[PDB]
DNA sequence: CAACAACAACAACAACAACA
């Protein structure tokens, strides 16, 4: 019973089935989802009154732990977390295991640094057994740039000894044409995640469409609010299902602000919203030939350091010294 | 007349 | 009756792929 | 009996058990809390009439003195305030002792500044003996972002020579998923604080969830009222138990005027409510490498100055030259 | 007999001592209060009939003059008003002498402007001799926020050449936890200051508790009424002993509409009741470093002019060149 | 039925003709274009309200699937992508088929490298039958420099054994005199692709006019925003009609920030906007005599490699040994 | 309904150049 | 008497046995 | 009526004469110039608002066709362009007719190669009838070195049989003393060219004054921007009136950016801006005695080759074999 | 229509009759 | 009143005296100098704002024509250009009149050639009446080698019959010790020229100090920039005052790959900035040969001249 | 209001050497 | 008749010969 409880449990709790259907249509497919939701969100749903929402909230909270606990229990639970191998030994050593499930990891850098390659390699490796560094689950790919190539997947699957056809079969792909579609896709993501078992969710890239959909200083606040809502939805998914959420970012040039005039200053776009929402941040730089350098920009438990990886014909790996 | 505190 | 911190390596899972 | 007297003392004044039970159910576990509560709150409570509320208030005022004192007594009592070390000598010199108990300390800055690191250091140093600069009490942690790491606690405990297991056992941890959960955690914290002896209460981040829960201009007033209620509850806890309340704050950009400080001016979020609620305010910024700079933004008795600390594998400390 | 005649000198005017003690426990401690009291509140008391109320009101009006007087005598008496120096030459010039006794001065501004520092400096200055700027009187501090520091009083007393213990023994302190406590503090302060020579009353801040005790439009109106009552009590004090009342106020944004933009416009909270009740109004703004700007907002005898002061380690002083 | 659906189908869905005409005038000539547009883009159209926009989006989402699909289907569909031969065997081997339809290829280099020659050759080779490596369609040429010569088209047609007049009748050429006209031409282009079959859209050059129209600092932000909007419109065209979009870019000299100081380092202009917008990037250099070298600067599925081609009297071809 | 990336090779395309 | 927080002279058993 | 439409056509279209006059002061003397200008260029004119600019642009677009046209029409128009013979049979054979009209031809080389002689010969020959290879129009000469000599013009006119007075009277001459004057001469040139018929404009040399006006690395960006503005204005003139624009350029000795050197390697100055702005580039080299060699450095349609000419007493001609 | 340079068949008065 | 107008004229059209003083301190002495300068130099003067400089430029542009004129006017203006005789009939025929005013003439060759002798002869002959081939003006001599000898001037003056005393008095002399001193001497020369009639200016040599003051490949760019600035100042002087500027240049060997193995020094900066270039060679015995290395209107030809005790003249058989 | 190309022979000049 | 602040983005520019 490690997984989340479906909302149909509330059926044997004293809740009308039609109201449960309305909740499901509103986007709450799990008891955890309604439990974590505030009262305003349940009030906003048509056909739900204050008394019904209060009863639903109380009954849902009766089935989930939302109290106080000691720190040793949290340490014990976190010691059993699943970390997905990136495919490169140096990156795994830098991250002390790899990409951590249940949180948000973001990579940023200039072009050709290798963000999409890391996304493809993680999508392939998330289907490996736990003893091999995988998660034994499927993968999601919400792509907003049109750069999904299901031939790198075959190369990595051939490298790891898996069947290419099965690897392609067990990956879900969707394309976002605008910000509204990008945010809408998460509802279907949760609805079809409640059925099967997923371990990785990939957005590449999160902020590509926000540069053009919202342009100018006059549209800054609305863009930031939409981005905050999207990131909150991603965090809700990560908490609900325990998947590892990975998002890709872009960079902009510091024309005059700070950096002491280095070779070429660059900072990630998205502002303080995405700066505070992401749990782990990585900066990717181009090195020599096919080698690139990854640096831990921000992390609550990992020290600032650097690692070297490469993009070989079978995905992300270690540089051939 | 009571206008408050007086110096004198 | 306890908290969840993502996927747990101690939980049972059927093999997604065949033996290797 | 330096600690607050329990509510059961009112039993000796003739008030029946039912009244005490309803008072405890509403969230008044201490006679001091009852005395500090206005008559309107008691009237709102179901099951208490005007005469009952007047009698309860009169008995509470009889128990605890709420009269006029002399500044000499205030100076004598303030000189015996426990201040918790922050792990850095320069920070302690700037703060003239450390984090004060019975007040509210706010910390704000950009990402990577080290608010969470200082929170972990404080939560692990609050258990030291008073002669060593600690607080000789348990730590409380409320997390609204999911960035609580017991490994840092273990590292700093090993630095200070304490045992890891009991240090972890002495820290209570909770996570708030929304604002209502954040507020209910305060009632639970008061209930558990009545029994044991705590010295520190950390909220991080206090205003992280308000950015998303109340989005838009139309929900500004409700957001500010909820934040005011939360801050008043925190002040009530600090007055009742004397524990030191430390809350962290996020930052936003000053795009409207561009200020005059630098090319990236930033200001804390929350507005005048949190500006006036907190007693001491600290502004953290990044320096070079692993070094950070802390500035006293506002303090009733501390002159403006700066300190320079660092984050190492043993927590927050002084810079290594 | 410049001070008010106490309530002990109407028993020889055919008044039973029982009525005198009833008036004393009701809140009236001097014949000035009785002669200036409307008949309706003397009738709403318990234990006094209409005939007794008339017979005491007529004699009280006989003792205390109440009628028309020549303007020349009024000007001559107003020439003898003690003005308490603020410790800054520029502020003294702007205020034309300082804080007027027997009057209400309200100061408002954003955080860290220096209202509490000004209050501390005034409290320590009030004990100076009249010719140096003081009023031979003590000081009282009704604090509702928790920012009372004897250290600042000691520093300014050392600056002015006074003993720390002697200057501390004259300042009475009290903290209010709610609005009812705020009113009871004034009720006790009347009896505290009838028997002793007081020349300063400081409330910091009056409107802090009303912001959270009554929240929302539904409780707004009652809120205002309570505030009015408080202000009326203050006025009675200003006419019962001639003490100068100093109040600090909070500010809020102008989100609804900016009047042609004002670089983050700010308006004082409290409504029109305290705008009409207060006599002098000051606006404090932050400048460069520790220098602040004080501007007259409303005064029936002074033009709207600006002045510059600073907060140094010895309190409020002039700008340091 | 593999082509796009004309907007007139929306009339059969239960939508008036007036709003359909308004949409067509706004530039939406296809149901796919409407489905890919955000709600705020439809709101900006005069005469369209929120309810009408919501109904239009809901009815358009039914006729085109925008959801989740497996990766095997994407692999099967991508195995059938038409690739246009560039006229040289080595370039075809380097690009693994030739220029890919449905994406953006940006070719940049020094002067006289041969990008215009490549565009001229492609404008003829896109009219070949599918089994010969063509696309069986017309071609578009938006020329912003004035360097369009149909004689090269005639030479390539003579080489490939096609009638010169027939080849010339199938090329639509327009010239842009400024950036605003550059963006305006795309609306007529989109209106014209509906009635016929186009396989290639060429912009030469994309950023020639931006160098001069927006000059110096203070116009950089507007220049980049306009460039981003133009590139987004190009991407929308490519997704809507499945055409092969080829854009030509210029270079600038790296004065500071030594890249490697090999021999006159050069950097493509346009910044991170055009760096992230383009899907494939080619770098062209001059070799010896008529031979030039092409290198894969950036590609999501192609290794970094170099190929050699030549500019013969019959267009771009293999070097004559 | 299926998805679309670009022009399909197996599409029924009328001959543009008869020769 | 008033209380301004945790008194430094309170006699409380140590949390840690060291 | 093949010539440009004077700006006096917009007045009889809904535009007041005052706006036409204001546009004329801005340098726009033709409807084509108004049509080709972007909106922000008309906005910068004082007294012209957004609505006025929109109306003017709409009228200009109505009068001037700027749509999509097939390649056959472009081929037909390109087969009827006027090419001016340079005076030498070999040079005309190399250029496939002579100097093209409506484009920019730049000759560069070391000193003494004969750029000025070629310019003088072209200035004389542009006045020939169409049958003899001329353009039947006047010529302009902007000279930035003081090297203009009418004696060569008289000699070439004697060679061609034309009267000297007619040839001299149809040549306009201006001297540029700095960069700003060089740019203002172009505005004066447009003003005087809207009235009469001109076939050829000469700038000699384009980049002479930039080598000395903007000296140093710190002034490189401003120099390049000003050069780009000058070249764009020249291209605007060429597109406006269909004249043949011929500019001359200098050389700079390569030292380290080549690594492979002939006896003395030299490259043109002006950088990528002038490399990209020019349409045809000729490289001039010194032969034996009075013979010189011309090579096609850059041309969209002319294959690279070399031709031999000579400088005789009658200007540029064929060498005496 | 289109306009590239100076048309070769455009009628123009002779600059130099001679 | 065909000469340049003094800067004081700007006083009469709405400019304060202080602005005129600051312009004079910056090196501008006539209205033409202000007109020929762009906005950058006027901005660079401390105390002059953007609006003030714009006003000054707009005011100065009206006093001198700055527009388009037909080639007939230019031809008729060039038809009365004063040319100074070199002292030799063969060289006069080669140059079609002699050294022209308003342009830059540079002579280069090996040592023991006669460039300084030609400079001395020109300095003497520039004071002759217009009928005999002079310019009726004084002469200036900027010397960077210490080879200025008044005895040659006395000999040539005796040859032409002029008095020695006033010939010596009508020649200004200055010596340049370093590269910056050359530009300072030019700045002083502007103030010397504005107040008197000057016909000929001589620099001998214009590239001697640059060989020693600037050395190595690392200082090549600075040397070329300074040489370009000096040449542009010379060109501005020639355009402003209508003088004949004669500069002298040395040669460098062509030790490179292959090939006369001697070429003028200074590079393209001095090659492109000289209107007329003369190459001088040593012939048999004492007679020397002169060739037109570069000219915009003269063909390549050779002439023979000789240096005798009375200066430069024809070679006797 | 002409263009000055140098030193003009026709211009009147005082005799430098009488 | 009162109360309530929020939100970052954007790269551009080549020049310089020398020494038997
Ligand atoms: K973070
Ligand atoms: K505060
Ligand atoms: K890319
Ligand atoms: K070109
Ligand atoms: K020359």
């Amino acid at each position: 019973s490690f997984g989340p409880q479906p909302i149909s449990r509330l059926e044997q709790c004293g809740i009308n089935a039609n109201d449960v259907k309305k909740l499901e249509e509103a986007g709450f497919h799990t008891v955890e989802a309604v439990a974590y939701a505030p009262k305003k969100e349940l009030i906003n749903i048509k056909g739900i009154s204050e008394a019904k929402a209060d009863k639903i909230l109380a009954e849902a909270a009766k089935l989930v732990p939302m109290g106080f606990t000691t720190a040793t229990e949290f340490h014990q639970r976190r010691s059993e977390i699943i970390q997905i191998t990136t495919g490169s030994k140096e990156l795994d050593k830098l991250l002390q295991g790899g990409i951590e499930t249940g949180s948000i990891t973001e990579m940023f850098g200039e072009f050709r640094t290798g963000k999409t390659q890391i996304c493809h390699t993680l999508a392939v490796t998330c289907q490996l057994p736990i003893d091999r560094g995988g998660g034994e689950g499927k993968a999601m790919y919400i792509d907003t740039e049109g750069t999904f190539r299901p031939e790198r997947l075959l190369a990595v699957a051939e490298r790891y000894g898996l069947s290419g056809s099965d690897v392609l079969d067990n990956v879900a792909y969707a394309r976002a044409f605008n910000t509204d579609h990008q945010t809408q896709l998460l509802y279907q993501a949760s609805a079809m995640m409640v059925e099967s078992r997923y371990a990785l969710l990939i957005v590449d890239s999160a902020t590509a469409l926000y540069r053009t959909d919202y342009s100018g200083r006059g549209e800054l606040s609305a863009r930031q609010m939409h981005l905050a809502r999207f990131l909150r939805m991603l965090l809700r998914l990560a908490d609900e299902f325990g998947v590892a959420v990975v998002i890709t970012n872009q960079v902009v040039a510091q024309v005059d602000g700070a950096a002491m005039f280095a070779a070429d200053p660059k900072k990630p776009i998205g502002g303080n919203i995405i700066a505070h929402a992401s749990t782990t941040r990585l900066y990717l730089r181009k090195g020599r030939g096919e080698t690139r350098i990854c640096k831990i920009y921000d992390s609550p438990c990992l020290p600032e350091a650097e690692a070297m990886f490469a993009i070989n014909a079978d995905g992300v790996g270690d540089a051939k010294d | 007349l009571r206008l408050g505190l007086s110096r004198l | 009756q306890s908290l969840r911190l993502g996927l747990s390596r101690l939980a049972r899972v059927k093999p997604l792929h065949p033996n290797a």
